[PDB]
RNA sequence: AUUCCGGUUGAUCCUGCCGGAGGCCACUGCUAUGGGGGUCCGACUAAGCCAUGCGAGUCAAGGGGGCGUCCCUUCUGGGACGCCACCGGCGGACGGCUCAGUAACACGUCGGUAACCUACCCUCGGGAGGGGGAUAACCCCGGGAAACUGGGGCUAAUCCCCCAUAGGCCUGGGGUACUGGAAGGUCCCCAGGCCGAAAGGGAGCCGUAAGGCUCCGCCCGAGGAUGGGCCGGCGGCCGAUUAGGUAGUUGGUGGGGUAACGGCCCACCAAGCCGAAGAUCGGUACGGGCCGUGAGAGCGGGAGCCCGGAGAUGGACACUGAGACACGGGUCCAGGCCCUACGGGGCGCAGCAGGCGCGAAACCUCCGCAAUGCGGGAAACCGCGACGGGGGGACCCCCAGUGCCGUGCCUCUGGCACGGCUUUUCCGGAGUGUAAAAAGCUCCGGGAAUAAGGGCUGGGCAAGGCCGGUGGCAGCCGCCGCGGUAAUACCGGCGGCCCGAGUGGUGGCCACUAUUAUUGGGCCUAAAGCGGCCGUAGCCGGGCCCGUAAGUCCCUGGCGAAAUCCCACGGCUCAACCGUGGG
RNA sequence: GGUCGGGUCGAGCCUAGGCUCCGUGAGGGGGGAGAAGUCGUAACAAGGUAGCCGUAGGGGAACCUACGGCUCGAUCACCUCCU
RNA sequence: UGGAGGUGAUUUAAAUGCCAAA
């Protein structure tokens, strides 16, 4: 990148969370800017071709996508560079199957089958919260999307809470607070994909991130970063997890 | 032309051999010496990222504010003094922090005319 | 290295050996310096003519220098007019351009 | 830095002319009918590697060490080099002859499919021997214990007929 | 394999260096049957110079034209269909090549930006009102040796320009709604100014028409994402026969400039800043992941694949754009070269092939967009010397061949004579394979038929006390040493030994070497204790009690890309190679 | 876009001075090999004047002499100090 | 028995190594 942005991506330099063969070819698909970041998303082409196996070559994968056979969060996606990330819902209505994208026990993305009824809701972590013109509150979620609420409910939402959103209408139906006893699922780090209940919260001076302690089903305690803990229920999960 | 990249001298006094050509994003521009004149004169500069700056070269009016929060548009007579440079007052150069005299008294400039395109001052009691 | 032959000489062995070792003076193409090169083999000097071009390499003594009873000679002849000298000594081949 | 360069899989002797080593290796070469010394050396290296793994794991402790120890034992007794009740110490008593007995050429000779080692090598190279329904033409392939008994003449070979003149000569031994 | 062997004497024991014996890399002599896999092949001298062909396009669903074929009527026309250039949009700043410069915030690693920019993409909240204008294409006339280029006429747009509104920025006075560890930040209300949007456009159906209903689109605000800019602490070469260096230099105050902080640049006020724990200067080099060697501690290198930096004949400087001071875009100087009708006009392969030169030192002026990706398009698609496929080459690694069996004879290892067998390999066919081919793989016919060399032969060091030449001559010899007419050492014959599709020569690095010694060496007589003493920094420092927790030890969060290394299992016949897991 | 004026930056070019590198070079100087053209016998035994270190003077050449020092000096007689 | 020091002295002149070993 001597004079401008990069447009290519070698196979050997691909993100380490993909299921891909790094020596079979030279190039890989450089993902388009979109909802999630690089470390927690994968292009749609690899889901269509390599994961599910509905296509053998890239050319016939693009023909499937252009016909609108794939839904991501209830919206038709035609771009083969579109990034798909954590907690998303992939629906194929013609075959009537649904999946949720989740990290593995070693940090790789996998598709977890879910029921049709559960496919209508998506959990969103409140990543930031700000005031906006006209004196309204804007919520910024972990996947980059935004929502607006009036000044009256400013005390019902804080950062690290989880909102259950009905897609594609984008209508709020539940708020899950972040506190002791809440049920959480870990998304990054050494303890990725472990789940449990919150026990303690600690804070540090001068901008160092804060840490939480979690107890699992077997009764073991482990620590992780607060921002890596994803609230999924009050005392039981509200969604299916592997 | 005007290059603002780095110094060619180490803090210990040793010299530095330049290791690359000058990048376009490191260049400066000619200073705008805002004079006092009968009529105002300004231009528009296209800047990095395709943005814009309004550069004022000649000034005739000013906005003067009082401690009560009210402002009036009055014209400039002359520059009494300017701590920035020793000979700006003689040449009637207006910069931030200069003292000017208007039809309603002395005032001190609070804006940057070369960056904003307007002259704002607070009234001196 | 590659060079051009200037003249033929002979060097006496050191004590207590006796004999004459046949060598040539070679001017190097790459920088113009003049060195001395030994011609290995029985009667090998008869295949060398003045103004021929030769390929020389190290003679293989201790510390990358001279060997045996002929100090002062650090190189030996390998090719003559792009033909291996060892073949010419054994036969199996004829020196080109007469 | 530098990219990967593929390396030799065998080691050469530290000194090329030692009388005792020459005699021992000549005896082995004559007995097992190998083509050249390097082939023999290849097998030697294999043996050494096993020993070097046993020595390192004896002086180790932890969680990964136990996994590697059991993996080494399982691999060694899968090849048929150790009995089913062997322990780690028994690794240090293997010899070069133990590995040479596992070559496909030797096993073909011992099973009675051939009269001589050289005939066994020729039979393997020309493609008359099938192992578990597959034709293999490498005389140095090491045979696993689980597949040793399923070694026969290829079902398409001329030798897969008891009336063949050459097979009857083999059976005569 | 955590190793020794030869050399100083008439004989002995030491110190000490030289040589042998091992691995890897570059060049090279002689000699060569086959297949597979891989990140190999003008890097070292010349980042020297280059003939010819190619290496970046795409959009007809943005807009007016030209030409052709048909249908309806047609004087005239209107349609439909297909090609062509032009205006217009996006891209051409990525990809590809090389290592000259650079000892530096260039690179590795942990952090920061509350001091910043970002076209394409995602979510939410809003908007699209009213006018104006030229010109290419096309027609008439041209100029010039050419490169290029003039005048007049006529026309459209998602082309260009105005007005309004929304919106943006600066400063002064209040209120305390948000995030955060902490507000020169965000939100609300007054006040003075300056800047200042848009294309309801295109396509298809239902529409008699009216108008819907989808598809692609245009503008503003808030946030994200992607790609970057800038800053800090720590870490990694050699020289004292280089000891003092610096004067916008170091800091402060007031400004300018920038996307943004900053002596980045000015005006004024001070005398600071670096240094024997090595400043300054000189030498040599792109940095890292890694690679070679060794029991390890270490020592040496960092061309090929990935990540970061820099460059486009040398030295300077700008236009457009979201992004450049731009390898196949522009200007000047310097230095080469080419075409001219002599007035002028052009060109630098460190892109793929190919040529000259320099050298010890390095390949075809080939086929394809079928796969992997990128740019363009609503899409089908089009282009791509990237990438993929072959051609030449003792580049590296893995698996094989040059026959096998039985009975006799011999000098019994090995050769010969009879009888039999097989076809890896070889010759000729069918299928499969491939973008098309070629290899490869499965079958069919013939037949032991088509296939062994290089070095050594006195000791070190495995192998002849045999024959013929030469006669201190010729020659050999890493080292020790042979040759003076009865040579196991030179030349040749016949034997023999080592490795084997390879085997020898020359140069370099590691080991050998405890001849660089932390582990782990020496200084009476062998190299080596200053002629003697006093003392500054540094290093090393007596016993007990109380406190602290910097060093040190244990547990646990966030990091140190992938490739490369080790192990088990799985896929190509096994392997080399590749995939899933654990380290 | 042309012409003039002003300010500022600036590759290159010329002159002078000072350091530094490469190629030749009359003449001078020791060093290393060779084998003997030459004059002597200085080091080894008490080497025929014991050898050697420091400083100074002299001589064809190894070398000689003076003052202070060492044993890495042979023989005889006497004396002294020890085991 | 074997050692370490000190003081005295110490009668003319007397150079060289060819041929060979080869
Ligand atoms: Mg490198
Ligand atoms: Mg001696
Ligand atoms: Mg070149
Ligand atoms: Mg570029
Ligand atoms: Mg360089
Ligand atoms: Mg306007
Ligand atoms: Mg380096
Ligand atoms: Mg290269
Ligand atoms: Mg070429
Ligand atoms: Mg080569
Ligand atoms: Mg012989
Ligand atoms: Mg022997
Ligand atoms: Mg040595
Ligand atoms: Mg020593
Ligand atoms: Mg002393
Ligand atoms: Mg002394
Ligand atoms: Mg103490
Ligand atoms: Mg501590
Ligand atoms: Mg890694
Ligand atoms: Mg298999
Ligand atoms: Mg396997
Ligand atoms: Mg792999
Ligand atoms: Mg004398
Ligand atoms: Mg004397
Ligand atoms: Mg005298």
């Amino acid at each position: 990148a001597r004079k401008g942005p990069k447009r290519h991506l070698k196979r050997l330099a691909a993100p380490t969370s993909w299921y891909i063969e790094r020596k079979a070819y030279k190039w890989a698909v450089r993902p388009r800017p979109g909802p999630h970041n690089m470390r927690t998303s994968i292009p749609l082409l690899y889901i269509v071709r390599d994961y599910l196996g509905y296509a053998k070559t890239a050319r016939e994968a693009r023909k499937i996508l252009n016909e609108g056979k794939f839904l991501v969060d209830g919206r038709v996606r035609k771009d083969y560079k579109f990034p798909v990330g954590i907690m998303d819902v992939v629906s194929i209505p013609e075959t009537g199957e649904h999946y949720r994208v989740l990290p593995n026990r070693i940090g790789k993305l996998i598709l977890h089958p879910i029921s049709e009824e559960e496919a209508n809701i998506k959990p969103l972590r409140i990543r930031n919260k700000r005031m906006v013109k006209g004196a309204k509150i804007q919520l910024n979620f972990h996947d980059g999307t935004n929502h607006l609420i009036p000044l009256s409910e400013k005390d019902n939402y804080f950062t690290s809470y989880t909102v259950l959103m009905k897609v594609p209408e984008r209508e709020i139906l539940e708020v899950l607070p972040f506190e002791k006893g809440a049920y959480v699922f870990v998304t990054q780090g050494k303890n990725v994909a472990r789940k449990g209940r919150i026990v303690e919260i600690k804070k540090f001076p001068m901008g160092w991130p804060d840490v939480v302690t979690i107890e699992d089903e077997e009764g073991e305690l482990f620590d992780t970063l607060k921002e890596y803990a994803f609230v999924v229920g009050r005392d039981k999960p509200r969604i299916s997890l592997p | 032309a005007i290059w603002q990249g780095r110094s060619l001298r180490k803090p210990s006094g040793g010299r530095i051999v330049l290791a690359r050509k000058k990048r376009k994003r490191e260049l400066g521009r000619e200073p705008s010496n805002t004079r006092v004149a009968e009529q105002d004169k300004r231009k528009i500069i296209r800047t990095y990222g395709g943005n814009k700056k309004v550069r004022l070269t000649a000034a005739a009016y000013a906005n003067v504010f009082d401690k009560s929060g009210k402002g009036r548009k009055v014209r400039i007579i002359r520059v009494i003094e300017n701590p920035a440079n020793r000979q700006f007052a003689r040449r009637n150069i207006i910069t931030k922090g200069a003292i000017i005299e208007t039809e309603i008294g002395k005032a001190k400039v609070t804006s940057r005319p070369g960056q904003d395109g307007v002259v704002n001052a607070i009234l001196l009691e | 290295a590659r060079g051009i032959v200037l003249e033929k000489i002979a060097v006496e062995a050191k004590q207590p050996n006796s004999g004459m070792r046949k060598a040539v003076r070679v001017q190097l193409i790459k920088n113009g310096k003049v060195v001395t090169a030994f011609c290995p083999g029985d009667g090998a000097i008869k295949f060398i003519d003045e103004h021929d071009e030769v390929i020389i390499e190290g003679i293989g003594g201790p510390k990358g220098g001279s060997m045996g009873d002929i100090p002062g000679i650090r190189y030996k002849v390998v090719k003559v007019n792009r033909v291996s000298l060892k073949e010419l000594v054994k036969g199996r081949k004829e020196k080109p351009r007469r | 830095g530098d990219p990967k360069r593929q390396r030799k899989k065998y080691e050469t002797p530290p000194h090329p002319w030692i009388k005792e080593r020459l005699d021992r290796e000549r005896v082995l070469m004559d007995k097992y009918e190998l083509k050249n010394k390097k082939e023999l050396w290849k097998h030697e290296t294999q043996l050494k590697n096993f020993r070097r793994r046993a020595r390192r794991l004896l002086a180790a402790r932890g969680k990964q060490a136990e996994i590697e120890r059991e993996q080494l034992l399982a691999r060694l007794k899968r090849l048929g080099l150790l009995p089913e009740d062997a322990v780690l110490d028994d690794v240090l008593s293997l010899t070069i002859e133990d590995i040479l007995e596992r070559r496909l050429q030797t096993i073909v000779y011992k099973k009675g499919l051939a009269r001589t080692m050289r005939q066994a090598r020729q039979l393997i190279v020309h493609g008359h021997i099938e192992v578990n329904g597959q034709i293999i033409r490498s005389p140095s392939y090491l045979v696993l214990k689980e597949e040793e008994d399923t070694i026969t003449y290829a079902r398409t070979s001329p030798f897969a007929n008891p009336q063949h003149p050459e097979r009857m000569m083999i059976e005569k031994a």
